[PDB]
């Protein structure tokens, strides 16, 4: 069992204001079963699009999630993982500094 | 690559317990259990891929399946139903996709056991007509009074079994067809040429295996107790 | 129903060829038996076949399958009486254990076997222990007569075998009557329509 | 210059009754086929997924893999009946399968397959194989799938033929994209202290980046993994931790083939 790397991440440099695609990486687990939620100040953004799955030649999983946003000075976007190998669902939080 | 089955053939009553056996030496893992009836074709009802393991095929219902060994794949009727009178037939292989068949268990089960009933068997010897006008001498075998149906008649000549010159009813024929549980006849005939059947050293006997009940059977009945046996009747040639 | 055979049954004469016929609907189809299944006994593998257009032969059985129609033909060239018997065509869906096999239900054949010496006669044989009791044994017709059950009750009459003296080359019909009845071996076939030739002994 | 062309074959098994199987297909790093579970049929991704296969030979070679689907599943479903209790659900079976491209007509094929995450078995030759660490139970479904003569006739023909055939109509059909050219855009950001250069929609992957001062390559410069984008093109950030007050001076350089030589430099 692996426990899901989440990275999450703007397509283009970060402006506020401005409408841009908020990409989630989740890499490295097993078994492939997994849930992916992207969140808009701890709420579920409805237009979430997932690439198909695929793995790598390491045979663990990955998955991109992507959706569009528009960064602001208050508002926060996360990623949210449920998964089997971890205990409790694992969010990681945009950081635009990062 | 053989496979044996035992009984070749069984009556037994609704609500018995009835258990096909099926044996294999050629150290096949994978053995399977059909049933074979009008209309259709062979129909999977379990099959096992080794020792201790059993795997429901496509009609599995009202069938257990046992894999005690390698060798030994039984299907059981712990409650058996007029539903599951047919033939059935065991298969084994191994990895490969040729399945050997068995030859067959014919089963009917009965709602009464009450009519059974074991043949009489009577020869009739050659005419002297017939051996004159032909040259030829055939014997007529006759098994009467039977219930149920499920007899085997086979011809023997100095204690050896005889298929050639040999002719057996397809079915047996009911004696009192108005009747309700009907006793049966069978006929065969066996030809020889005149001067086999004239050598007072060849004796000829016909033999009826008759199905019946099994010694376990409770039997509430003033008559014999009708038991899967043997009936025949015999003959020697001559002059 | 992915394994469908035609004719249901069909009935010839001896000498004649036949074509069986087997199309089905399995997928995949990896390959495909024909099994001869005689009255009573077991199967016996006849050909395999299995390949996407395929011929085999085996004495007087040839097969062909063509895996793009999905269908096989069985034919019989010259059939013999022993050739009666259940045709049965089966498909394996793998081309190992892992697979299962789907059965037609099988087409009938019965070959009419060819009495070219017939002598039609009616014999009484008595009983070997009773000789109070007979039967009538009715023989030598050939494959144009029929046996009719009788108009009595209390008569029997068992339907028409041949048998094969195979030594001799020689095969015959015959069918048996008998009554616990009053009752003649004379008489006994009168509800049948035999040969006017019929040797009635003494 | 070298293309891998990958059939990633993944499929669940959760118990006796309930399985799903989902493919993709990668062509260098582009998708250029998906093959949902839910899905009769196989879905280009591109415009160019047929290659140079006529609706014919696409049309066989797509019914081929229909009933490979299905009979795949059931197979599967009976060696572990076959081989209970010793194996038991939930299984998971993935497949990599595909060939890898060289100059000249040279080329190499391959079938890989991983058992719970683990690659136990492969397609090699004419017959299926464990390698090595791969446990013993594997001997029997080895010896049950390497008795269906038929499957390996078909993954011969698959991996010694269909394949470099298949390919080679996919990198002519698919050339334009295979060599497109998109252009990073960088931009600079900090945390604690840390600088970091991001680097975002360029393609194809190799790319190049440094922190600078004027001309000296800062040596604690830390490139991350490759992130994708979900345009098909490529992020990528470079940190350097630097002590507070001395960022002043210092650049992340980019250089990647679309640029033509005009790199970016982006001072902070
Ligand atoms: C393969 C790389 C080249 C691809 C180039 C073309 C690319 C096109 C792009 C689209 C691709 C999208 C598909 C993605 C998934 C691909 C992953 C790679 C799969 C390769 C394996 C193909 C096998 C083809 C033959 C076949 O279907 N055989 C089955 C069907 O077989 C039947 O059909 C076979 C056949 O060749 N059929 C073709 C057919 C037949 C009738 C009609 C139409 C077609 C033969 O006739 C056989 O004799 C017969 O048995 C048979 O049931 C097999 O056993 C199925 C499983 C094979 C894989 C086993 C993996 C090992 C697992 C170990 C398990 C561990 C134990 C767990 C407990
Ligand atoms: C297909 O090619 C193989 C050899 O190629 C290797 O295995 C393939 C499945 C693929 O992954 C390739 O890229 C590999 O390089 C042939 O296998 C040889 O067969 C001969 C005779 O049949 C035998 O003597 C050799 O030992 C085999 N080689 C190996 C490594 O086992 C195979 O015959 C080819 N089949 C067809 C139909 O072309
Ligand atoms: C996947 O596809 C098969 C074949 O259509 C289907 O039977 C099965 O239910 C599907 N699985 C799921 C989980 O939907
Ligand atoms: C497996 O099948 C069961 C019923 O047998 C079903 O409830 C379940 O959803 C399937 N398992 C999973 C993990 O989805």
């Amino acid at each position: 069992q692996k426990t899901p790397q989440i990275q999450v991440y703007s397509r283009h440099p970060p402006e506020n204001g401005k409408p841009n695609i908020l990409n989630c990486y989740v890499t490295q687990f097993h078994p492939p079963h997994i849930e992916i939620q992207m969140l808009k100040n701890g709420k579920k953004i409805p237009k979430v699009e997932m690439s198909d799955m695929s793995f790598s030649k390491d045979w663990s999983f990955y998955i991109l999630a992507h959706t569009e946003f528009t960064p602001t000075e208050t508002d926060t976007y996360a990623c949210r993982v449920k998964h089997a190998s971890m205990a409790e669902p694992k969010t990681v939080y945009w950081d635009r500094d990062m | 690559a053989a496979v044996t089955q035992s009984p070749r053939n069984k009556v037994a009553v609704t609500g018995g317990k009835v258990t096909l056996s099926c044996n294999q030496t050629n150290n096949h893992n994978n053995m399977y259990w059909y049933r074979q009836d009008t209309g259709h074709g062979l129909r999977l009802i379990h099959y096992s891929y080794g020792a201790g393991s059993t795997e429901k095929g496509d009609i599995p219902d009202g069938y257990k399946a046992s894999r005690p060994s390698q060798e030994n794949f039984s299907l059981i009727l712990e409650l058996a139903t007029p539903s599951q009178t047919s033939v059935y037939f065991c298969a084994s292989g191994d990895e490969g996709y040729t399945q050997y068949f068995g030859p067959g268990t014919r089963l009917l089960v009965l709602e009464d056991l009450r009519n059974v009933t074991p043949p009489k068997v009577s020869l009739f010897e050659p005419s002297k007509a017939e051996i004159s006008h032909t040259q030829k001498a055939t014997l007529v075998c006759l098994a009467t009074g039977f219930y149920p149906d499920h007899v085997e008649l086979s011809w023997w000549v100095n204690g050896k079994e005889v298929h050639s010159g040999v002719c057996t009813d397809p079915q047996p024929l009911k004696e009192q067809p108005a009747l309700n549980d009907s006793r049966y006849s069978l006929s065969s005939r066996l030809r020889v040429s005149a001067t086999f059947w004239q050598n007072p050293r060849n004796h000829f006997r016909c033999q009826v295996q008759f199905y019946g009940l099994s010694e376990n059977d409770e039997w509430t009945q003033d008559r014999a107790k009708p038991v899967t046996q043997i009936v025949s009747a015999e003959a020697w040639g001559r002059a | 129903t992915q394994v469908e055979q035609s004719p249901q049954s069909l009935v010839v004469r001896q000498g004649e060829n036949c074509v069986l016929q087997c199309n089905y609907s399995v997928t995949p189809d990896n390959h495909l038996r024909w099994f001869k299944q005689d009255t009573g006994k077991g199967l016996v593998s006849l050909t395999v076949l299995v390949d996407q257009k395929d011929k085999t032969s085996n004495g007087r059985y040839s097969a062909t399958l063509d895996k793009d129609a999905k269908h096989s033909t069985l034919h019989i060239t010259a059939t013999l009486l022993d050739d009666t018997a259940t045709y049965i065509c089966v498909v394996g869906d793998r081309g190992s254990a892992l697979g299962r096999l789907h059965f037609g239900a099988g087409t009938q054949l019965i070959v009419i076997p060819d009495i070219q010496n017939p002598d039609p006669a009616v014999y009484q044989l008595r009983d070997s222990k009773s000789s109070d009791k007979s039967v009538c044994l009715f023989t030598d017709f050939d494959s144009q007569t029929n046996v009719s059950q009788s108009k009595d009750s209390d008569v029997y009459i068992t339907d028409k075998c041949v048998l094969d003296m195979r030594s001799m080359d020689f095969k015959s019909n015959s069918a048996v009557a008998w009554s616990n009845k009053d009752f003649a071996c004379a008489n006994a076939f009168n509800n049948s329509i035999i040969p006017e030739d019929t040797f009635f002994p003494s | 210059k070298n293309y891998t062309f990958r059939c990633l074959q993944m499929s669940s098994f959760a118990n006796r009754s309930w399985s799903r199987t989902d493919s993709v297909v990668w062509l260098g790093d582009l998708q250029t086929h998906r093959w949902s579970n839910d899905s009769a049929t196989i879905s280009f991704t591109k415009p160019w997924s047929q290659g140079k296969l006529s609706n014919q030979q696409w049309e066989k070679l797509q019914h081929m893999f229909q009933v490979y689907r299905v009979s795949f599943t059931r197979d599967i479903q009976e060696l572990v009946k076959m081989m209970s209790p010793k194996e038991d659900y939930p299984i998971e079976i993935q497949l990599s399968a595909g060939c890898e491209m060289y100059p000249g007509n040279a080329s190499e094929s391959f079938l890989h397959v991983a058992f719970q995450g683990k690659y136990v078995v492969r397609f090699w030759g004419t017959s299926w194989q464990t390698v090595p660490g791969a446990p013993s139970w594997l001997d029997l479904p080895i010896k049950v799938l390497n008795a269906d003569q038929g499957t390996s006739a078909t993954v011969q023909m698959l991996l010694n033929d269909t394949c470099p055939l298949f390919v080679r109509g996919l990198l002519e059909a698919g050339k334009s994209d295979l060599e497109k050219q998109e252009k990073p855009v960088a931009w600079l950001s900090s945390v604690p202290r840390q600088l970091v250069c991001h680097v975002s929609g360029f393609y194809p992957k190799p790319v190049w980046v440094m922190w600078m001062r004027g001309d000296q390559e800062q040596q604690g410069t830390h490139r991350g993994d490759f992130l994708p984008n979900a345009d098909e093109t490529w992020y990528l950030q470079a940190t350097l931790d630097v002590e507070a007050g001395e960022e002043a001076g210092l650049a992340c350089r980019v250089k990647h083939s679309s640029l033509g030589g005009q790199d970016i430099i982006l001072y902070w």
